[PDB]
DNA sequence: ACTGTCTGGACTGGTCGGCGCTATGATC
DNA sequence: GATCATATTGTCCAGACAGT
């Protein structure tokens, strides 16, 4: 993606993952977090790893689906 | 903090305070059970029933013409002003002094000129 | 009487099915659903005295600007233990709608 | 000599002297003298002409574990050895902490200090009302001081 | 304008999400079924209310 | 000081008020949410008086309700400082009189009242004064000035207000025409 | 708890060395020209998305800040800082007839110099001015955690069991007080260095016990002690053995068996299985009477029901002795927790969960006997 | 600029059940 | 004979680093 071959390990895409929960979840998570708390990164919970450690709903599936109803609804 | 955000606000007399809770006190009283509201609200109609100095039509048009006399006034000191209803200078002057302006007794005099009419 | 653990490989199939409500209510509603205060002003974890019958924030204040957020036990422990680490976690509350 | 440190168990600093003074005088170890002074816990001081003679001196007992690689400057103990009072060196109006006595593990002020007595009176911080109590001047402990 | 399988999952949840407290069915249904089912059976009949918003 | 405020707001409304329309619904919302309570920026809430617009429902996980954006206009009461205020005294106390002026009621200390030295009256509950004779009983036209303003709780009841009566000017309106009279 | 003397994070010391080398030691500006930090700081706004760039920029700066031995500020002469494993910082200082020695900076020293860094040039460093001071990375204050994060059991001897957070804070405790005596009791030096020492290796193990270099923190046993460090990795960590995946209520789990007379869409729970599984459905008005005959049966004949619920919220048991008032007392937006029946869905899953189709949902048919039944295709 | 060397890390998921282990030396 | 402080400080892959 970024124009150099990377592996799929703590080296390579998890590593450069912007989620601090994510990347900290995966292999490494002392160095990842005390790296986080070094340069005071903010985590906006887009994915999915940091969404399921809270228990918010994930972005994928269902949990893209908006829905609107009309409210005088009768039978 | 109410809601949201606040879309505008405006400064009321007792009146229209009146107006509201009668208001809400019939709709309270369409309801099933027999109380119309709580605590706070009968007592503030009690209140304002029994300090009904104006209609409220009069308390509009007594609160525009004041809006429309001077300009150094805002819409709260006038709705006070208004509630208050005052007949001579020292109410006015102990009201004023601790407000942002201390108004010479000219325009004082004036003020009371213009509401001593449709008083009680 | 224990549980069966839902591991990583079964929210793995989870979200693969794509399946968010289903995962919600296997990983948090059924395991460790809890309620916890946090502060607006500086996101650390609200106090909620039951002696006086109010909640705020020891660190900042803000008595009056504390909003209710329900998240897993786990989480709430993983953020004992990095304020125990001397790491601060900041939380940012979000309006549901 | 020099003046060479021994690390020992804590609260048990005066038994492990009087063994290494008696295993010094029984085998005529080249010891020049000890001292262990009461506030230092843990440590005691033994002056010898070099460190294999402290390490000599101090094997064979469980209680001595090992001494510290390094010299102290005379002036650094020679405080210690001088005389003073604990009252001493105390002042009213500041806040204080009782190590023993009936009143342990509580905050103090400093009310009055008399030296001729070698005690000092204080009133209890958390007390609804002062009452003042007299201690003995080691028994506290100075957490701050303010006049 | 065809519903995925994720937005009906979503439709029919909220919809037995409301029926199971309250929101009356629209259509006759069966006794003794779930609000699951109710919200099936709705869906078969084509009588949803709930409409899904789509990026744009 | 009533005030008349335009607010929006997402109302929650419940299944069980689908049939009903949106409107009353929200109003009805609203009215079991925000009336009755104390407002640190506001005030006093007092009444919902009705929903302007309401827009379509949204619908979040969790939760069958839908969601709202409503425009409603609330009246409150405020008590600001150094206020003058007009009220009714309706209770009697020995370290005090508390009188009614609006959803709150005053506090107006013993010193307070007048420039007397005013001792209180268990057997009748009134002030009787010393030099100035002046008698304070129920249902008596005051005027006071609100000098103490407590917002440490939503709690109605538990806010405190306190006002003056030592400045020119305040008191009951038989006294303020008694002053009225020398002038 | 405060500490005596202020010691250094074990997960900061890397970081705390590098800014040393960064940063000037008496003028405390970063080692860098005016239009070098301009230059930097424009570069910074550019690639700020990917957080690779932003750590090779921070290399990069690290390693130009390095060489220089003059600050641009102040032209005070530097010397080369270096880092011994755990948290020994070693200053090779220069003596008066050139000779080269090394001197041991301790943490009270390593913390005033880091107070000196301005908070613009902390961009430059990787830290923030509000969120991340240099000097915090140098505790002084220790925050004891709470004890519900390290509960404390009962044994069936009574013995209590505390647990190893509890042991490490009692040492850090003990060895704390035992300085602060020392401090307040005129020590020699030698005595306090050796006790920093000591509460510097009690801090390091509690941070981290498998710390390189460090001889693990172990108990009376023999048993090394884990910290919070390893509370939250590895495969027993928070992370995986609690956030990731963690066992669930409303589950089962038995033999399978065979059975080709259901459908693909059914699976065979048995009779003990449903009766003790439970859905909570809510009471409508097309389902009252079925739910009222669940409550009716009870807990102990199926088709029954375990647990009421009321729409005020509480969870009622229900037994012989009031199922019939619980009966007579349903209605609408009550919760009856009604046994397994026929038709429900259920989720059947079987590990390892390799794929998606690992687990399926089926339809519930129930069974007399102990064993799920799955359909052979 | 290459090249060999030092150091850090992770070591497939779930389930079944059992079997130990969580003080001691020195006064008063 | 009962209690009290104290109790120690396994191969391989990848990234960073002295040496030539
Ligand atoms: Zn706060
Ligand atoms: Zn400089």
């Amino acid at each position: 993606l970024d124009g150099v071959i990377r592996p799929i390990g703590r080296h390579g895409i998890v590593g450069e993952k912007a989620s601090v929960l994510a990347r900290a979840a995966f292999e490494i998570t002392t160095q990842h977090l005390f790296a986080a708390a070094e340069r005071g990164e903010v985590d906006p919970l887009n994915g999915v790893v940091e969404n399921v450690l809270i228990g918010q709903p994930v972005p994928v599936g269902t949990g893209i689906v908006k829905l609107a109803m009309s409210l005088p609804l009768r039978p | 903090m109410i809601g949201r955000k606040k879309l505008e606000e405006h400064y009321i007399t007792i009146a229209e305070a009146k107006e509201l809770l009668e208001r809400r006190h019939a709709e309270g009283l369409a309801e099933n059970p027999e109380e119309p509201m709580f605590y706070e609200a009968r007592v503030s109609l009690e209140h304002a029933e029994r300090f009904a100095k104006l209609k409220p039509e009069q308390a509009r048009e007594l609160k525009e013409k004041l809006m429309g006399l001077f300009d150094w006034i805002n819409e709260r000191i006038a709705a006070k002003l208004v509630d208050i209803l005052p007949e001579d200078y020292l109410d006015i002057r102990v009201i004023f002094a601790k407000e942002e302006y201390m108004p010479t007794p000219e325009e004082a005099e004036e003020i009371i000129k213009v509401i001593d009419e449709y008083r009680p | 009487e224990g549980g069966l653990r839902f591991g990583e490989m079964e929210r793995d199939v989870l979200i693969g099915h794509g399946a968010a409500m289903l995962l919600i209510e296997r990983l948090l509603e059924e395991s460790d659903k809890t309620e916890v205060w946090v502060c607006e002003s500086c996101g650390h974890l609200a106090l909620e005295d039951k002696r006086r019958g109010k909640v705020y924030c020891p660190v900042c204040g803000e008595d009056e600007r504390i909003s209710k957020v329900e998240m897993s036990y786990a989480f709430k422990l993983l953020l004992d233990e990095l304020k125990a680490m001397v790491i601060r976690p900041s939380l940012r509350l979000k309006d549901r709608v | 000599g020099k003046i060479f440190t021994v690390s020992v168990t804590v609260g048990q600093e005066t038994t492990t002297a009087n063994l290494i003074y008696s295993k010094a005088k029984t085998y005529n170890l080249p010891l020049y003298a000890i001292l262990s002074p009461s506030k230092v816990k843990g440590y005691i001081f033994i002056e010898a002409p070099n460190k294999s003679a402290v390490e000599e001196a101090i094997r064979g007992i469980r209680h001595a574990k090992r001494v510290l690689p390094g010299e102290i400057p005379f002036s650094e103990i020679e405080h210690f050895l001088e005389e003073k009072p604990a009252v001493s060196g105390f002042e009213p109006g500041d806040i204080v902490e009782l190590i023993a006595g009936p009143f342990k593990g509580e905050k103090a002020k400093v009310v009055r200090v008399d030296e001729s007595k070698d005690e000092i009176v204080v009133e209890l911080v958390s007390s609804v009302v002062p009452i003042p109590v007299t201690v003995r001047g080691e028994y506290v402990r100075l957490i701050s001081k303010r006049q | 304008f065809r519903y995925t399988r994720f937005e009906k999952a979503r439709i029919i949840g909220a919809r037995a999400l409301q029926i199971a407290m309250g929101a009356p069915v629209l259509i006759d249904v069966p006794e003794g079924i779930t609000p699951l089912q109710a919200a099936l059976l709705e869906f078969e009949k084509g009588v949803i209310p709930i409409t899904v918003i789509r990026p744009s | 000081m009533y005030k008349l405020l335009k607010v929006k707001d997402v109302v929650r409304i419940p299944p069980r008020m689908f049939t009903m329309d949106p409107k009353e619904a929200a109003k009805i919302v609203l009215r079991e949410t925000y009336e009755g309570i104390y407002d640190r920026d506001e005030g006093v809430v007092l009444a919902i008086l009705d929903v302007e617009e309401i827009s379509e429902g949204v619908i979040v996980p969790g939760d069958g309700a839908t969601y709202h954006e409503a425009i409603f206009n609330v009246l409150v009461w405020e008590p600001r400082n150094q206020e003058v205020v007009e009220g009714e005294v309706v209770e009697m106390m020995p370290y005090g009189a508390f009188i009614r002026i609006g959803p709150m009621d005053g506090l107006v200390h013993i010193s307070q009242l007048m420039d007397d030295y005013v001792v209180f009256d268990e057997k009748n509950r009134q002030f009787i004064g010393k030099e100035t004779n002046r008698v304070l009983k129920l249902g008596d036209y005051v005027r006071a000035r609100i000098i103490g303003v407590s917002v440490k709780s939503r709690v109605i009841r538990e806010n405190k207000i306190n006002m003056t009566m030592r400045q020119p000017g305040l008191g009951k309106f038989e006294w303020i025409e008694k002053e009225k009279k020398k002038a | 708890i405060e500490l005596a003397r202020p010691v250094i994070h074990v997960g900061f010391a890397k970081t705390i060395h590098r800014v040393l080398e960064s940063t000037c030691r008496e003028c405390g500006r970063i080692k860098l020209t005016d239009e070098e930090i301009e230059e930097y700081m424009q570069k910074f706004e550019v690639m700020g998305d990917r957080k690779g760039a932003v750590d090779k920029l921070i290399k990069e700066i690290h390693k130009k800040a390095k060489e220089r031995m003059v600050c641009p500020h102040c032209g005070a002469p530097q010397f080369p800082i270096k880092f011994e494993r755990p948290t020994i910082y070693w200053e090779l200082r220069k003596d008066e007839e050139g000779n080269e020695y090394k001197h041991r900076m301790m943490p009270s020293e390593v913390r005033d110099r880091l107070e000196k860094i301005p908070d613009k040039d902390l961009p430059l460093l990787g830290l923030h001015p509000e969120k991340s001071r240099p000097e915090w990375m140098v505790l002084t204050v220790l925050p004891v955690p709470p004890v519900t994060m390290r509960p404390s059991i009962t044994l069936e001897s009574g013995i209590r069991a505390e647990d190893d957070l509890t042991h490490k804070l009692v040492d850090i405790i003990r060895i704390n007080n035992r300085l602060k005596s020392n401090i307040e009791a005129g020590a020699p030096q030698l005595i306090i260095e050796d006790l920093w020492d000591l509460l510097q290796y009690h801090v390091t193990t509690y941070i981290n016990n498998e710390t390189s270099g460090v001889p693990p923190a172990k108990h009376k046993s023999g048993r090394p002690l884990k910290t919070l460090a390893q509370r939250l990795k590895g495969k027993e960590g928070r992370f995986r053995g609690n956030l990731s995946g963690k066992r669930v209520n409303f589950s089962a789990r038995t033999v399978i068996s065979p059975d080709p007379m259901i459908s693909i869409n059914e699976v065979g729970v048995p009779l003990a299985v449903a009766m003790e599984l439970t859905v909570p459905e809510k009471v409508t008005e097309f389902n009252y009477e079925k739910l009222k005959q669940r409550v009716l049966n009870g807990p102990e004949k199926y088709p029954g029901a375990n647990y009421v619920i009321d729409p005020e919220g509480r969870r009622i048991r229900l037994m012989e002795s009031n199922r019939e008032l619980i009966a007579e007392k349903l209605d609408i937006g009550w919760t009856v927790e009604r046994h397994l029946e026929d038709g429900d869905v259920v989720l059947f899953n079987r590990q390892p969960s390799l794929h998606r189709m690992s687990i399926m949902a089926h339809r519930v048919r129930v069974m007399p006997y102990r064993t799920f039944r799955l359909n052979l295709p």
